[PDB]
């Protein structure tokens, strides 16, 4: 399924959005 | 399972119990530690100078179930402070036993 694959890179995303800093500062 | 509300949920939760700990966990025996934190991905315990501090790999993760002994590291100086760098600021932190690949 495309869109739960593009789902799955969203989550990716929101924990590199994490690691990098997140409400603090985050990318 | 992939779900972004869902992981989105984990990561609120495990916020709210590590400000609680944050809040809640008595201070260390003597008067020279790094202080507790949460850095967005992992909470941090007070620091013991001159170690190395290891929190298991935030459950949060989608594929925390992969890595259950898995750890993050950080590095308290001898001193108090967390090890920096700093070109730039921000503690030294090693996750990549919490890493999602293979390989
Ligand atoms: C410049 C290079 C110098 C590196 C110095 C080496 C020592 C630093 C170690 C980091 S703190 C250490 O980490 C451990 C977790 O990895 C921690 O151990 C934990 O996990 C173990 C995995 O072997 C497990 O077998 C143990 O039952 C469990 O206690 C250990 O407590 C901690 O001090």
């Amino acid at each position: 399924d495309l869109s739960k694959q593009m789902e799955e890179e969203a989550v990716r995303m929101f924990i590199e959005w994490l690691k990098n800093g997140g409400p603090s500062s985050g990318a | 399972t992939v779900s972004l509300w869902e992981t989105v949920q984990k990561w609120r939760e495990y916020r709210r119990q590590c400000q609680r700990s944050l809040t809640e966990d008595p201070p260390p025996a003597t008067d020279l530690f790094c202080n507790r934190t949460f850095d967005e991905y992992a909470c941090w315990p007070d620091g013991e100078p001159g170690s190395f501090v290891n929190v298991s790999c935030p459950w949060y993760l989608p594929w925390a179930s992969s890595v259950p002994q898995g750890h993050v590291y950080r590095f308290c100086t001898a001193e108090g402070l967390w090890l920096q760098k700093d070109n730039s600021s921000l503690p030294w932190r090693d996750l990549s036993e919490c890493e999602e690949s293979k390989r």
